[PDB]
Protein backbone atom coordinates (compact mmCIF):
# COMPACT_ATOMS: atom_id res chain seq x y z
CA UNK A 1 0.00 0.00 0.00
CA UNK A 2 0.74 3.57 0.52
CA UNK A 3 1.15 3.84 -4.00
CA UNK A 4 2.41 7.17 -4.46
CA UNK A 5 -0.09 7.67 -7.60
CA UNK A 6 -3.20 7.70 -4.84
CA UNK A 7 -1.81 10.93 -3.02
CA UNK A 8 -1.14 12.24 -6.33
CA UNK A 9 -4.59 11.68 -7.19
CA UNK A 10 -6.01 12.89 -4.33
CA UNK A 11 -3.45 15.99 -4.76
CA UNK A 12 -4.77 16.63 -8.57
CA UNK A 13 -8.52 16.46 -6.82
CA UNK A 14 -7.78 19.57 -4.19
CA UNK A 15 -6.82 21.35 -7.26
CA UNK A 16 -10.41 21.26 -8.24
CA UNK A 17 -11.86 22.19 -4.96
CA UNK A 18 -9.66 24.79 -4.90
CA UNK A 19 -10.49 26.26 -8.32
CA UNK A 20 -14.21 25.92 -7.65
CA UNK A 21 -13.64 28.08 -4.34
CA UNK A 22 -11.45 30.56 -6.07
CA UNK A 23 -14.55 30.99 -8.92
CA UNK A 24 -16.61 31.84 -5.82
CA UNK A 25 -14.50 34.30 -4.40
CA UNK A 26 -14.19 35.80 -7.54
CA UNK A 27 -17.66 36.09 -7.85
CA UNK A 28 -17.65 37.15 -4.74
CA UNK A 29 -15.21 39.96 -4.58
CA UNK A 30 -16.23 41.29 -7.93
CA UNK A 31 -20.00 42.04 -6.66
CA UNK A 32 -18.71 43.86 -3.42
CA UNK A 33 -15.81 45.92 -5.26
CA UNK A 34 -18.84 46.43 -7.92
CA UNK A 35 -19.99 49.83 -5.51
CA UNK A 36 -16.30 51.24 -5.53
CA UNK A 37 -15.84 50.73 -9.36
CA UNK A 38 -18.31 49.05 -11.42
CA UNK A 39 -16.47 49.60 -14.71
CA UNK A 40 -13.44 47.55 -14.02
CA UNK A 41 -14.77 43.83 -14.19
CA UNK A 42 -15.28 44.59 -18.07
CA UNK A 43 -11.85 45.78 -18.14
CA UNK A 44 -10.37 42.95 -16.29
CA UNK A 45 -11.53 39.33 -17.70
CA UNK A 46 -8.46 37.21 -16.10
CA UNK A 47 -9.91 36.32 -12.49
CA UNK A 48 -6.62 36.39 -10.68
CA UNK A 49 -5.87 39.64 -12.28
CA UNK A 50 -8.74 41.31 -11.25
CA UNK A 51 -8.17 40.53 -7.91
CA UNK A 52 -4.73 41.50 -7.69
CA UNK A 53 -6.05 44.70 -9.17
CA UNK A 54 -8.34 45.52 -6.51
CA UNK A 55 -6.19 44.61 -3.86
CA UNK A 56 -3.99 47.21 -5.09
CA UNK A 57 -6.28 50.22 -6.40
CA UNK A 58 -8.80 49.67 -2.87
CA UNK A 59 -10.68 53.11 -2.12
CA UNK A 60 -8.67 55.43 -3.90
CA UNK A 61 -9.37 54.74 -8.08
CA UNK A 62 -7.38 57.90 -9.17
CA UNK A 63 -4.03 58.12 -10.28
CA UNK A 64 -4.40 54.17 -11.05
CA UNK A 65 -1.54 54.14 -13.55
CA UNK A 66 1.30 56.14 -11.38
CA UNK A 67 1.45 52.82 -9.37
CA UNK A 68 4.59 50.89 -9.93
CA UNK A 69 3.10 47.44 -8.72
CA UNK A 70 0.02 47.18 -11.05
CA UNK A 71 1.81 47.97 -14.14
CA UNK A 72 3.28 44.68 -12.80
CA UNK A 73 -0.15 42.93 -13.27
CA UNK A 74 -1.75 44.49 -15.84
CA UNK A 75 -0.65 45.34 -19.77
CA UNK A 76 0.24 49.09 -20.30
CA UNK A 77 -2.96 49.50 -22.37
CA UNK A 78 -5.30 47.99 -20.31
CA UNK A 79 -3.87 50.43 -17.57
CA UNK A 80 -4.45 53.06 -19.52
CA UNK A 81 -7.81 52.61 -20.21
CA UNK A 82 -8.77 51.76 -16.64
CA UNK A 83 -7.23 54.73 -15.36
CA UNK A 84 -9.65 56.74 -17.92
CA UNK A 85 -12.49 54.49 -16.52
CA UNK A 86 -11.60 55.68 -13.09
CA UNK A 87 -11.78 59.03 -13.76
CA UNK A 88 -15.98 58.65 -14.99
CA UNK A 89 -16.59 55.62 -12.16
CA UNK A 90 -20.03 56.29 -10.97
CA UNK A 91 -19.19 54.43 -7.39
CA UNK A 92 -18.40 55.74 -4.19
CA UNK A 93 -15.86 55.55 -1.88
CA UNK A 94 -16.76 52.40 0.69
CA UNK A 95 -16.72 52.13 4.36
CA UNK A 96 -13.75 51.67 6.28
CA UNK A 97 -14.99 48.24 6.95
CA UNK A 98 -16.26 47.30 3.81
CA UNK A 99 -12.63 47.85 2.43
CA UNK A 100 -11.49 45.49 5.10
CA UNK A 101 -13.18 42.58 4.12
CA UNK A 102 -13.02 43.50 0.56
CA UNK A 103 -8.98 43.09 1.46
CA UNK A 104 -9.31 40.17 3.86
CA UNK A 105 -10.92 37.79 1.05
CA UNK A 106 -8.63 39.13 -1.39
CA UNK A 107 -5.95 38.04 0.89
CA UNK A 108 -7.43 34.96 1.14
CA UNK A 109 -8.22 34.45 -2.42
CA UNK A 110 -3.77 34.74 -3.28
CA UNK A 111 -2.85 32.66 -0.61
CA UNK A 112 -5.10 30.17 -1.90
CA UNK A 113 -4.01 30.85 -5.20
CA UNK A 114 -0.06 30.22 -4.07
CA UNK A 115 -1.61 26.52 -2.92
CA UNK A 116 -3.18 26.00 -6.12
CA UNK A 117 0.35 26.68 -7.53
CA UNK A 118 2.27 24.90 -5.58
CA UNK A 119 -0.41 21.53 -5.77
CA UNK A 120 -0.44 22.19 -9.57
CA UNK A 121 3.39 21.58 -9.63
CA UNK A 122 3.50 18.91 -7.73
CA UNK A 123 0.82 16.57 -9.44
CA UNK A 124 3.06 17.99 -12.20
CA UNK A 125 6.24 16.58 -11.57
CA UNK A 126 5.52 13.54 -9.70
CA UNK A 127 2.91 11.99 -12.80
CA UNK A 128 5.84 12.93 -15.45
CA UNK A 129 7.70 10.43 -12.80
CA UNK A 130 4.88 8.26 -12.75
CA UNK A 131 3.68 7.98 -16.47
CA UNK A 132 6.27 10.47 -18.38
CA UNK A 133 4.36 9.07 -21.83
CA UNK A 134 0.57 9.30 -21.04
CA UNK A 135 1.44 12.82 -19.16
CA UNK A 136 2.39 14.12 -22.70
CA UNK A 137 -0.66 13.46 -24.23
CA UNK A 138 -2.94 14.46 -21.81
CA UNK A 139 -1.13 16.39 -19.26
CA UNK A 140 -0.48 15.32 -15.43
CA UNK A 141 -4.06 16.42 -14.57
CA UNK A 142 -6.11 13.79 -16.87
CA UNK A 143 -3.66 11.23 -16.52
CA UNK A 144 -4.65 11.20 -12.43
CA UNK A 145 -7.47 11.27 -13.26
CA UNK A 146 -7.72 8.18 -15.27
CA UNK A 147 -5.34 6.50 -13.33
CA UNK A 148 -7.48 7.34 -10.08
CA UNK A 149 -10.30 5.69 -11.62
CA UNK A 150 -8.85 2.66 -13.27
CA UNK A 151 -6.71 2.16 -9.85
CA UNK A 152 -3.44 2.45 -10.95
CA UNK A 153 -0.60 1.89 -13.40
CA UNK A 154 -1.17 -1.89 -14.16
CA UNK A 155 -4.61 -2.05 -13.80
CA UNK A 156 -4.86 0.84 -16.54
CA UNK A 157 -2.74 -1.02 -18.71
CA UNK A 158 -4.47 -4.40 -18.78
CA UNK A 159 -7.70 -2.16 -20.02
CA UNK A 160 -8.60 -1.99 -23.63
CA UNK A 161 -9.23 1.49 -25.29
CA UNK A 162 -12.72 1.59 -26.13
CA UNK A 163 -12.42 1.20 -21.83
CA UNK A 164 -10.65 4.03 -21.36
CA UNK A 165 -12.50 6.42 -23.38
CA UNK A 166 -15.84 10.83 -19.74
CA UNK A 167 -11.98 12.23 -18.68
CA UNK A 168 -10.97 12.23 -22.46
CA UNK A 169 -13.31 13.74 -23.46
CA UNK A 170 -12.84 16.72 -21.37
CA UNK A 171 -9.23 16.89 -21.76
CA UNK A 172 -7.23 20.32 -22.71
CA UNK A 173 -6.09 18.32 -25.89
CA UNK A 174 -9.60 17.25 -27.06
CA UNK A 175 -11.21 20.65 -25.99
CA UNK A 176 -8.95 22.80 -28.09
CA UNK A 177 -11.03 21.49 -30.89
CA UNK A 178 -14.14 22.37 -32.74
CA UNK A 179 -16.98 20.58 -31.08
CA UNK A 180 -17.77 19.29 -34.65
CA UNK A 181 -14.41 17.07 -34.06
CA UNK A 182 -14.40 16.83 -30.41
CA UNK A 183 -15.80 12.76 -29.98
CA UNK A 184 -13.98 11.17 -32.68
CA UNK A 185 -10.96 13.28 -31.47
CA UNK A 186 -11.74 11.73 -28.15
CA UNK A 187 -11.60 8.38 -29.50
CA UNK A 188 -8.37 8.85 -31.43
CA UNK A 189 -7.02 10.53 -27.86
CA UNK A 190 -8.30 7.18 -26.19
CA UNK A 191 -6.41 5.20 -28.71
CA UNK A 192 -2.98 6.51 -27.63
CA UNK A 193 -2.99 6.82 -24.26
CA UNK A 194 -4.07 3.32 -24.06
CA UNK A 195 -0.64 2.86 -26.04
CA UNK A 196 1.40 4.94 -23.98
CA UNK A 197 0.13 3.78 -20.80
CA UNK A 198 1.01 0.25 -21.46
CA UNK A 199 4.62 1.58 -22.07
CA UNK A 200 5.07 3.22 -18.83
CA UNK A 201 3.61 0.08 -17.18
CA UNK A 202 6.76 -1.49 -17.99
CA UNK A 203 8.81 1.87 -17.46
CA UNK A 204 10.02 2.59 -20.72
CA UNK A 205 10.79 5.66 -23.04
CA UNK A 206 11.15 7.29 -19.36
CA UNK A 207 11.99 10.08 -21.16
CA UNK A 208 8.53 10.09 -22.99
CA UNK A 209 10.01 10.01 -26.79
CA UNK A 210 6.61 7.51 -27.30
CA UNK A 211 4.61 10.34 -25.85
CA UNK A 212 6.14 12.62 -27.82
CA UNK A 213 5.69 10.60 -30.86
CA UNK A 214 2.32 9.57 -30.40
CA UNK A 215 1.53 13.43 -29.43
CA UNK A 216 2.68 14.35 -32.55
CA UNK A 217 0.99 11.75 -34.49
CA UNK A 218 -2.23 13.11 -32.98
CA UNK A 219 -1.54 16.13 -33.92
CA UNK A 220 -1.01 15.98 -36.87
CA UNK A 221 -4.55 13.94 -37.67
CA UNK A 222 -5.82 17.14 -36.12
CA UNK A 223 -4.29 19.25 -38.37
CA UNK A 224 -5.59 17.24 -41.28
CA UNK A 225 -9.01 17.60 -40.13
CA UNK A 226 -8.35 21.19 -39.65
CA UNK B 1 -2.22 -23.67 -42.66
CA UNK B 2 -4.31 -21.15 -45.11
CA UNK B 3 -4.12 -17.88 -46.77
CA UNK B 4 -7.46 -15.60 -46.94
CA UNK B 5 -7.30 -12.56 -49.67
CA UNK B 6 -8.88 -10.19 -49.74
CA UNK B 7 -11.84 -8.21 -51.37
CA UNK B 8 -9.45 -6.34 -53.93
CA UNK B 9 -7.53 -9.26 -54.41
CA UNK B 10 -11.03 -11.58 -55.40
CA UNK B 11 -11.61 -8.59 -58.01
CA UNK B 12 -8.53 -8.66 -59.73
CA UNK B 13 -8.12 -12.28 -59.71
CA UNK B 14 -11.57 -12.48 -61.03
CA UNK B 15 -11.35 -10.11 -63.71
CA UNK B 16 -7.70 -11.35 -64.89
CA UNK B 17 -9.09 -15.06 -64.95
CA UNK B 18 -12.66 -14.09 -67.05
CA UNK B 19 -10.56 -11.83 -69.47
CA UNK B 20 -8.18 -14.70 -70.21
CA UNK B 21 -10.77 -16.86 -71.14
CA UNK B 22 -12.91 -14.46 -73.08
CA UNK B 23 -10.36 -13.64 -75.38
CA UNK B 24 -9.21 -16.67 -75.90
CA UNK B 25 -12.33 -17.79 -77.18
CA UNK B 26 -12.46 -14.61 -79.21
CA UNK B 27 -9.37 -15.80 -81.62
CA UNK B 28 -11.53 -18.84 -81.93
CA UNK B 29 -14.22 -17.35 -83.73
CA UNK B 30 -11.93 -15.68 -85.95
CA UNK B 31 -9.72 -18.27 -86.42
CA UNK B 32 -12.77 -20.76 -87.35
CA UNK B 33 -12.03 -23.08 -84.73
CA UNK B 34 -15.42 -22.85 -83.08
CA UNK B 35 -18.94 -21.62 -85.12
CA UNK B 36 -19.67 -18.25 -84.89
CA UNK B 37 -21.89 -17.54 -81.67
CA UNK B 38 -0.30 -51.78 -43.67
CA UNK B 39 -1.37 -51.43 -40.07
CA UNK B 40 -0.32 -48.45 -38.77
CA UNK B 41 1.72 -47.46 -35.72
CA UNK B 42 5.31 -46.95 -34.90
CA UNK B 43 8.74 -49.64 -35.27
CA UNK B 44 10.84 -47.45 -32.70
CA UNK B 45 8.84 -47.44 -29.88
CA UNK B 46 4.72 -48.28 -29.53
CA UNK B 47 1.89 -46.42 -28.39
CA UNK B 48 -0.32 -48.58 -26.31
CA UNK B 49 -4.00 -48.56 -24.32
CA UNK B 50 -5.72 -49.93 -21.92
CA UNK B 51 -8.88 -49.82 -21.41
CA UNK B 52 -11.64 -51.72 -18.60
CA UNK B 53 -15.09 -53.00 -18.17
CA UNK B 54 -18.00 -54.55 -16.25
CA UNK B 55 -19.36 -56.63 -19.06
CA UNK B 56 -18.54 -58.05 -22.52
CA UNK B 57 -21.40 -60.00 -23.28
CA UNK B 58 -22.67 -58.42 -26.15
CA UNK B 59 -21.98 -60.14 -29.48
CA UNK B 60 -22.13 -56.70 -31.34
CA UNK B 61 -19.56 -55.71 -29.14
CA UNK B 62 -17.11 -59.03 -29.60
CA UNK B 63 -17.49 -58.64 -33.12
CA UNK B 64 -16.18 -55.38 -33.54
CA UNK B 65 -13.72 -55.47 -31.19
CA UNK B 66 -12.37 -58.17 -33.62
CA UNK B 67 -12.64 -56.39 -36.82
CA UNK B 68 -11.08 -53.48 -36.13
CA UNK B 69 -8.32 -54.66 -34.36
CA UNK B 70 -7.73 -56.64 -37.45
CA UNK B 71 -8.48 -53.76 -39.72
CA UNK B 72 -6.03 -51.47 -38.17
CA UNK B 73 -3.18 -53.75 -37.76
CA UNK B 74 -3.48 -52.71 -33.75
CA UNK B 75 -1.25 -55.56 -31.84
CA UNK B 76 -2.54 -56.63 -28.43
CA UNK B 77 -5.08 -58.87 -26.83
CA UNK B 78 -8.42 -59.28 -24.84
CA UNK B 79 -9.29 -61.16 -21.85
CA UNK B 80 -11.89 -61.20 -19.48
CA UNK B 81 -13.74 -63.25 -16.41
CA UNK B 82 -15.21 -66.44 -17.34
CA UNK B 83 -9.71 -55.77 -19.67
CA UNK B 84 -8.57 -54.88 -23.35
CA UNK B 85 -5.17 -53.82 -24.59
CA UNK B 86 -4.20 -52.42 -27.87
CA UNK B 87 -0.70 -51.32 -29.67
CA UNK B 88 0.22 -49.37 -32.07
CA UNK B 89 1.15 -46.42 -34.36
CA UNK B 90 -0.53 -43.76 -32.65
CA UNK B 91 -3.14 -42.57 -35.16
CA UNK B 92 -4.53 -46.22 -35.09
CA UNK B 93 -4.83 -46.05 -31.45
CA UNK B 94 -6.93 -42.76 -31.53
CA UNK B 95 -9.40 -44.30 -33.58
CA UNK B 96 -9.91 -47.39 -31.34
CA UNK B 97 -10.11 -45.18 -28.41
CA UNK B 98 -12.85 -43.01 -30.10
CA UNK B 99 -14.81 -46.40 -30.89
CA UNK B 100 -14.79 -47.60 -27.56
CA UNK B 101 -15.58 -44.88 -25.43
CA UNK B 102 -17.46 -42.68 -27.80
CA UNK B 103 -19.40 -44.88 -30.64
CA UNK B 104 -20.12 -47.99 -29.06
CA UNK B 105 -22.51 -47.87 -26.09
CA UNK B 106 -22.25 -50.64 -23.18
CA UNK B 107 -25.12 -49.46 -21.44
CA UNK B 108 -27.21 -50.35 -24.13
CA UNK B 109 -29.71 -53.28 -24.09
CA UNK B 110 -29.74 -56.35 -26.09
CA UNK B 111 -31.45 -59.51 -26.75
CA UNK B 112 -28.45 -62.23 -26.91
CA UNK B 113 -28.94 -65.52 -28.39
CA UNK B 114 -28.53 -69.20 -26.26
CA UNK B 115 -27.99 -72.71 -27.41
CA UNK B 116 -32.22 -73.08 -26.61
CA UNK B 117 -33.22 -69.39 -28.20
CA UNK B 118 -33.10 -65.83 -27.61
CA UNK B 119 -33.49 -64.25 -24.32
CA UNK B 120 -32.76 -60.06 -23.21
CA UNK B 121 -30.24 -58.82 -21.23
CA UNK B 122 -29.90 -55.87 -19.53
CA UNK B 123 -21.92 -52.33 -17.08
CA UNK B 124 -19.78 -49.65 -17.95
CA UNK B 125 -15.97 -49.08 -19.55
CA UNK B 126 -13.37 -46.43 -18.78
CA UNK B 127 -9.40 -46.09 -20.06
CA UNK B 128 -6.85 -46.81 -17.31
CA UNK B 129 -3.94 -45.79 -19.31
CA UNK B 130 -2.20 -44.83 -22.33
CA UNK B 131 1.46 -44.30 -22.78
CA UNK B 132 4.88 -46.29 -24.31
CA UNK B 133 6.90 -49.48 -24.18
CA UNK B 134 10.48 -50.87 -25.42
CA UNK B 135 8.95 -53.60 -26.93
CA UNK B 136 5.10 -54.80 -27.91
CA UNK B 137 5.29 -58.39 -27.25
CA UNK B 138 1.85 -58.96 -28.05
CA UNK B 139 2.28 -60.96 -31.81
CA UNK B 140 -1.25 -60.89 -32.48
CA UNK B 141 -4.49 -59.23 -31.18
CA UNK B 142 -6.02 -62.23 -29.64
CA UNK B 143 -9.26 -62.24 -27.55
CA UNK B 144 -9.79 -65.06 -24.87
CA UNK B 145 -11.34 -66.13 -21.97
CA UNK B 146 -10.07 -67.02 -18.24
CA UNK B 147 -12.45 -68.82 -15.84
CA UNK B 148 -10.03 -66.72 -12.64
CA UNK B 149 -8.53 -63.59 -12.05
CA UNK B 150 -5.20 -65.63 -11.65
CA UNK B 151 -4.31 -67.87 -14.86
CA UNK B 152 -6.00 -64.36 -16.26
CA UNK B 153 -2.38 -62.52 -15.00
CA UNK B 154 -0.57 -65.67 -16.13
CA UNK B 155 -1.83 -64.92 -19.59
CA UNK B 156 -0.62 -61.80 -19.35
CA UNK B 157 2.29 -63.37 -17.38
CA UNK B 158 3.20 -65.03 -20.91
CA UNK B 159 3.92 -61.41 -21.58
CA UNK B 160 5.35 -59.92 -19.10
CA UNK B 161 2.24 -57.77 -19.00
CA UNK B 162 0.69 -58.83 -15.19
CA UNK B 163 0.65 -55.40 -14.04
CA UNK B 164 -1.88 -53.99 -16.71
CA UNK B 165 -4.99 -55.60 -14.86
CA UNK B 166 -6.47 -53.17 -11.84
CA UNK B 167 -8.87 -54.71 -9.28
CA UNK C 1 15.31 -15.49 -33.84
CA UNK C 2 14.87 -13.91 -30.18
CA UNK C 3 10.89 -13.01 -29.23
CA UNK C 4 10.29 -10.65 -26.05
CA UNK C 5 10.57 -13.30 -23.18
CA UNK C 6 7.46 -11.59 -21.79
CA UNK C 7 5.74 -13.38 -24.78
CA UNK C 8 5.28 -16.18 -22.40
CA UNK C 9 2.63 -18.04 -24.62
CA UNK C 10 5.06 -18.89 -27.75
CA UNK C 11 4.22 -21.48 -30.32
CA UNK C 12 6.79 -23.35 -31.98
CA UNK C 13 6.26 -23.70 -36.03
CA UNK C 14 4.08 -26.31 -35.99
CA UNK C 15 1.89 -25.22 -33.77
CA UNK C 16 1.37 -21.95 -35.13
CA UNK C 17 1.07 -23.90 -38.28
CA UNK C 18 -2.01 -25.06 -36.11
CA UNK C 19 -3.10 -22.14 -34.43
CA UNK C 20 -3.70 -20.18 -37.69
CA UNK C 21 -5.51 -22.65 -39.60
CA UNK C 22 -8.25 -22.75 -36.60
CA UNK C 23 -8.19 -19.41 -36.79
CA UNK C 24 -8.81 -19.00 -40.17
CA UNK C 25 -11.90 -21.62 -40.01
CA UNK C 26 -13.14 -19.69 -37.09
CA UNK C 27 -12.92 -16.59 -39.29
CA UNK C 28 -15.04 -18.95 -41.75
CA UNK C 29 -17.19 -20.23 -39.57
CA UNK C 30 -17.77 -16.61 -37.99
CA UNK C 31 -16.46 -17.56 -34.14
CA UNK C 32 -13.81 -15.43 -34.63
CA UNK C 33 -13.14 -11.86 -32.84
CA UNK C 34 -10.39 -9.50 -34.10
CA UNK C 35 -8.37 -7.23 -32.05
CA UNK C 36 -7.06 -6.40 -29.01
CA UNK C 37 -10.46 -4.84 -28.57
CA UNK C 38 -12.86 -6.83 -29.23
CA UNK C 39 -10.81 -9.90 -27.80
CA UNK C 40 -11.11 -7.92 -24.58
CA UNK C 41 -14.78 -7.96 -24.54
CA UNK C 42 -14.95 -11.34 -25.27
CA UNK C 43 -13.26 -12.31 -21.78
CA UNK C 44 -14.86 -9.88 -19.67
CA UNK C 45 -18.45 -11.51 -21.64
CA UNK C 46 -16.91 -15.44 -20.73
CA UNK C 47 -17.61 -16.02 -24.59
CA UNK C 48 -13.84 -16.79 -25.27
CA UNK C 49 -12.65 -20.40 -25.94
CA UNK C 50 -8.97 -19.40 -26.18
CA UNK C 51 -6.98 -16.06 -27.05
CA UNK C 52 -4.31 -16.01 -30.08
CA UNK C 53 -1.63 -12.97 -29.62
CA UNK C 54 1.45 -11.61 -31.65
CA UNK C 55 4.52 -11.51 -30.28
CA UNK C 56 5.11 -8.71 -33.00
CA UNK C 57 3.52 -6.27 -31.35
CA UNK C 58 5.67 -2.76 -31.08
CA UNK C 59 3.54 -1.85 -27.89
CA UNK C 60 4.14 -5.49 -26.31
CA UNK C 61 2.37 -4.25 -23.27
CA UNK C 62 -0.93 -2.84 -25.26
CA UNK C 63 -1.76 -6.65 -24.90
CA UNK C 64 -0.01 -7.48 -22.12
CA UNK C 65 -3.81 -7.75 -19.75
CA UNK C 66 -4.66 -10.42 -22.01
CA UNK C 67 -3.00 -12.84 -20.66
CA UNK C 68 -4.11 -11.42 -16.96
CA UNK C 69 -7.92 -12.15 -17.88
CA UNK C 70 -7.27 -15.13 -19.46
CA UNK C 71 -5.20 -16.01 -16.10
CA UNK C 72 -8.36 -15.07 -14.11
CA UNK C 73 -11.09 -16.63 -16.47
CA UNK C 74 -9.24 -19.76 -17.16
CA UNK C 75 -8.92 -19.54 -20.93
CA UNK C 76 -5.85 -20.47 -22.77
CA UNK C 77 -3.49 -18.22 -24.73
CA UNK C 78 -1.02 -18.55 -27.09
CA UNK C 79 1.82 -16.48 -28.45
CA UNK C 80 2.63 -16.33 -32.50
CA UNK C 81 5.62 -14.35 -34.07
CA UNK C 82 4.00 -12.46 -36.95
CA UNK C 83 1.20 -9.94 -36.32
CA UNK C 84 1.29 -9.80 -40.33
CA UNK C 85 0.37 -13.28 -40.20
CA UNK C 86 -2.08 -13.44 -37.92
CA UNK C 87 -3.73 -10.42 -40.00
CA UNK C 88 -4.16 -12.69 -42.86
CA UNK C 89 -5.26 -15.40 -40.83
CA UNK C 90 -8.15 -13.59 -39.73
CA UNK C 91 -9.15 -12.28 -43.04
CA UNK C 92 -7.57 -8.80 -42.94
CA UNK C 93 -4.81 -7.05 -44.85
CA UNK C 94 -3.55 -5.13 -41.93
CA UNK C 95 -1.66 -6.66 -38.69
CA UNK C 96 -3.72 -8.16 -36.17
CA UNK C 97 -1.65 -8.49 -32.60
CA UNK C 98 -4.87 -10.50 -30.59
CA UNK C 99 -7.63 -12.20 -31.70
CA UNK C 100 -10.55 -14.48 -29.79
CA UNK C 101 -11.94 -17.90 -30.75
CA UNK C 102 -15.04 -17.63 -29.41
CA UNK C 103 -17.62 -19.95 -28.27
CA UNK C 104 -20.45 -21.07 -30.82
CA UNK C 105 -23.42 -23.04 -30.34
CA UNK C 106 -23.02 -26.77 -31.81
CA UNK C 107 -19.38 -25.96 -33.47
CA UNK C 108 -18.51 -28.50 -36.13
CA UNK C 109 -15.23 -26.85 -34.63
CA UNK C 110 -15.50 -28.21 -31.34
CA UNK C 111 -13.40 -30.92 -31.73
CA UNK C 112 -10.69 -28.69 -33.08
CA UNK C 113 -10.85 -25.95 -30.32
CA UNK C 114 -10.81 -28.83 -27.61
CA UNK C 115 -7.44 -30.08 -29.30
CA UNK C 116 -6.11 -27.15 -29.50
CA UNK C 117 -6.74 -26.31 -25.87
CA UNK C 118 -5.43 -28.85 -24.83
CA UNK C 119 -1.95 -28.32 -26.58
CA UNK C 120 -2.25 -25.34 -24.97
CA UNK C 121 -2.68 -25.79 -21.78
CA UNK C 122 0.36 -28.09 -22.01
CA UNK C 123 2.60 -24.88 -23.18
CA UNK C 124 1.55 -23.27 -20.22
CA UNK C 125 4.16 -24.59 -17.38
Amino acid sequence: AAPEYRVIVDANNLTVEIENELNIIHKFIRDKYSKRFPELESLVPNALDYIRTVKELGNSLDKCKNNENLQQILTNATIMVVSVTASTTQGQQLSEEELERLEEACDMALELNASKHRIYEYVESRMSFIAPNLSIIIGASTAAKIMGVAGGLTNLSKMPACNIMGYIYHSDIVQSLPPDLRRKAARLVAAKCTLAARVDSFHESTEGKVGYELKDEIERKFDKWQ
Amino acid sequence: LGVYLTKKEQKKLRRQTRREAQKELQEKVRLGLMPPPLKEDISQGVHISVYRVRNLSNPAKKFKIEANAGQLYLTGVVVLHKVVVVEGGPKAQKKFKRLMLHRIKWDEQTSNTKGDDDEESDNKCVLVWEGTAKDRSFGEMKFKQCPTENMAREHFKKHGAEHYWDL
Amino acid sequence: ADVNPKAYPLADAHLTKKLLDLVQQSCNYKQLRKGANEATKTLNRGISEFIVMAADAEPLEIILHLPLLCEDKNVPYVFVRSKQALGRACGVSRPVIACSVTIKEGSQLKQQIQSIQQSIERLLV
